[PDB]
C-alpha cells in the first residue's frame, strides 16, 4: 500500500520528516527510551534531548486513525507476558507439550500494558520476513487509533504506540516453514491514563468531583477533611496492627466504617491506572537487606520470581498519587506500583476540594486485594528501581 | 494573446478532424458550427 503511504506522507511537515528519519535508522534505541520515559523526576523529562522527538513522534503518530477496529500482526517475547523463560531456542524446531501447557496457565486471567512505540504489521508473516521470537499474537486495535506506515527502501512497516492493556484468550500451536510457533488472540481494552498530562489529569479530576461534596451532610465532609489532615499516621498503624482481632474498640471502628462508606458511596466512570510509590517495609524489607538491594541483576530476578504474579493486599487505607513522574516527598522509594483501576471500583478523587489535600492523594478500601502481573526495572542515574503492575480485584 | 487552436482528435494529436461531402455543403450555405463544453477536468492543489 504505498500509494496510501505517499499520499499521506506529503500532509507531514519537515519536523515529522525529521523525526521518521530518525526513527528509521534508530528504531530500536527510541523505542528503548520510549517505554521508560514518564517515571523521572519533573525536570529530567523537560531536559533530555530526545524528549522532543518522542512529543513529535507521538503528534505523527496520533495526526491519522482508523475508522473501524481492524486485526494487525506481529511477533512479541515472551518475557512481556510473565514469563521469564525461553519456550524454544532459535535452532529448535519443535515446542514441548509441558512448555505449552505452563504458558498458557501463566496468561489465565493476566492484563499486561504497554507503554513504547512498536513495530506491527496487517498480515500474516509470510515469507520475506523475520521472526524474532518464537511467540505470535494476532491483535485487535479499536476504532480510532495511532496509525502512521511508514516504507523503507523496498517495503512497509507501520509504527503505533500503545497506552492500553490487552489480554489473551486463547494459545494453539502452528507450523511456519517447518517450525512450531504459538498463535495468541488478543485484544485492547479502552481506559484513561495521563502519563505526562498534570493539566488535563487536574481538569479530569476537577471535572469529575467537583459535585462529589454536593451529596454529603457536612458532618462527614468535616470527618473526612478532619481525618486525613491530623490522624492519617494514626489510624493506618491502627489498621495495620490488626486492631479488630488484638483490641476491638468501637471509637476506631466507627471511622473505619464512615471512611470505607464515604470512599464506596462513589465508583469511577471510565478505567484508570494510579501510581503508589510503595515503601520498601510494605512489602516486609528493609534497607539493610541484600535482597532489597536493586542494583544487582539477581536481586531484581529474586524478586521477580517471587513476586510476579503472585497476590497482594493493603490492610491500611490505600493512597495512591495518579500522577507518574518523581515526587520530592516519594524521592527515595525505588518500588512504584502501577495499580489498574476497572470501571465500577472504589476509589474517590481528593485533589477536587479546595486546599492542599497531598499530592493527587485518592483514598480506597482498607484490606483492598491485588494482583501483581509482571516486574520490571529501569535505569534511574545508578541505580535501577521496580515497577509492578497491580491489578484491583473485587 | 491569441486563442488556442483545436485541429486534432486523437489520443496523440496525429488525426485532423473530417466532416462529410453534405456537411461541407451546409457550411458553403453559410450555416455556422456551435461549440458546446460537456465537462472539464482538473485539478486542485493540497498544501504542506
Amino acid at each position: 500500500e504505498r500509494k496510501e503511504a505517499e499520499r499521506i506522507e506529503q500532509k507531514l511537515e519537515r519536523s515529522e520528516k525529521e523525526a521518521l528519519e530518525s526513527y528509521k535508522k534508530d528504531s530500536v534505541e527510541i523505542s528503548k527510551y520510549s517505554q521508560t520515559r514518564n517515571y523521572f523526576y519533573d525536570y529530567q523529562i523537560e531536559a533530555n534531548s530526545r524528549e522532543k522527538e518522542y512529543k513529535e513522534l507521538r503528534n505523527a503518530i496520533s495526526k491519522n486513525k482508523i475508522d473501524k477496529p481492524m486485526y494487525v500482526y506481529y511477533f512479541e517475547s515472551p518475557e512481556k507476558f510473565a514469563f521469564n523463560k525461553v519456550i524454544r531456542t532459535e535452532n529448535q524446531n519443535e515446542i514441548s507439550l509441558e512448555k505449552f501447557n505452563e504458558f498458557k496457565e501463566t496468561i489465565q486471567n493476566k492484563l499486561f500494558k504497554q507503554d513504547g512505540f512498536k513495530d506491527i504489521s496487517l498480515y500474516e508473516p509470510g515469507k520475506g520476513d523475520e521472526k524474532p521470537t518464537p511467540l505470535l499474537m494476532h491483535l485487535k486495535l479499536p476504532r480510532n487509533t495511532g496509525m502512521l506506515p511508514y516504507t523503507n527502501t523496498n517495503n512497509v512497516s507501520t509504527l503505533i504506540e500503545q497506552g492500553y492493556s490487552i489480554k489473551i484468550d486463547k494459545i494453539v500451536r502452528i507450523v511456519i516453514d517447518g517450525k512450531h510457533y504459538i498463535k495468541a488472540e488478543a485484544s485492547v481494552v479502552s481506559s484513561l491514563d495521563f502519563k505526562d498530562d498534570v493539566s488535563k489529569g487536574d481538569s479530569w479530576g476537577k471535572a469529575n468531583y467537583n459535585d462529589w461534596s454536593n451529596k454529603l451532610t457536612p458532618n462527614e465532609l468535616a470527618d473526612v477533611n478532619d481525618y486525613m489532615r491530623g490522624g492519617y499516621t494514626a489510624i493506618n498503624n491502627y489498621l495495620i496492627s490488626n486492631g479488630p482481632v488484638n483490641n476491638p474498640n468501637p471509637e476506631l471502628d466507627s471511622k473505619i466504617t464512615n471512611i470505607e462508606n464515604a470512599l464506596k458511596r462513589e465508583p469511577i466512570p471510565t478505567n484508570l491506572t494510579v501510581y503508589r510509590r510503595s515503601g520498601p517495609q510494605e512489602f516486609g524489607l528493609t534497607l539493610t537487606s541484600p535482597e532489597y538491594d536493586f542494583n544487582k541483576l539477581e536481586n531484581i530476578d529474586a524478586f521477580k520470581s517471587k513476586w510476579e504474579g503472585q497476590a497482594l493486599s493493603y490492610p491500611n487505607f490505600i493512597s495512591t498519587s495518579i500522577g507518574s513522574v518523581n515526587m520530592s516527598a516519594f524521592a527515595k522509594r525505588k518500588i512504584v506500583l502501577r495499580i489498574t483501576i476497572p470501571k465500577g471500583s472504589p476509589g474517590a478523587y481528593l485533589s477536587a476540594i479546595p486546599g492542599y489535600a497531598g499530592e493527587y492523594e485518592v483514598l480506597l478500601n482498607h484490606g483492598s486485594k491485588f494482583k501483581i502481573n509482571k516486574i520490571d526495572s529501569y535505569k534511574d542515574g545508578t541505580i535501577t528501581k521496580l515497577i509492578v503492575d497491580a491489578t484491583l480485584i473485587p | 494573446l491569441s486563442p488556442l487552436a483545436l485541429n486534432t482528435m486523437d489520443q496523440f494529436s496525429s488525426r485532423l478532424i473530417p466532416i462529410n461531402y453534405d456537411q461541407l455543403k451546409k457550411l458553403d450555405a453559410g450555416k455556422q458550427i456551435k461549440l458546446e463544453t460537456t465537462q472539464v477536468s482538473g485539478n486542485f492543489g493540497t498544501k504542506n
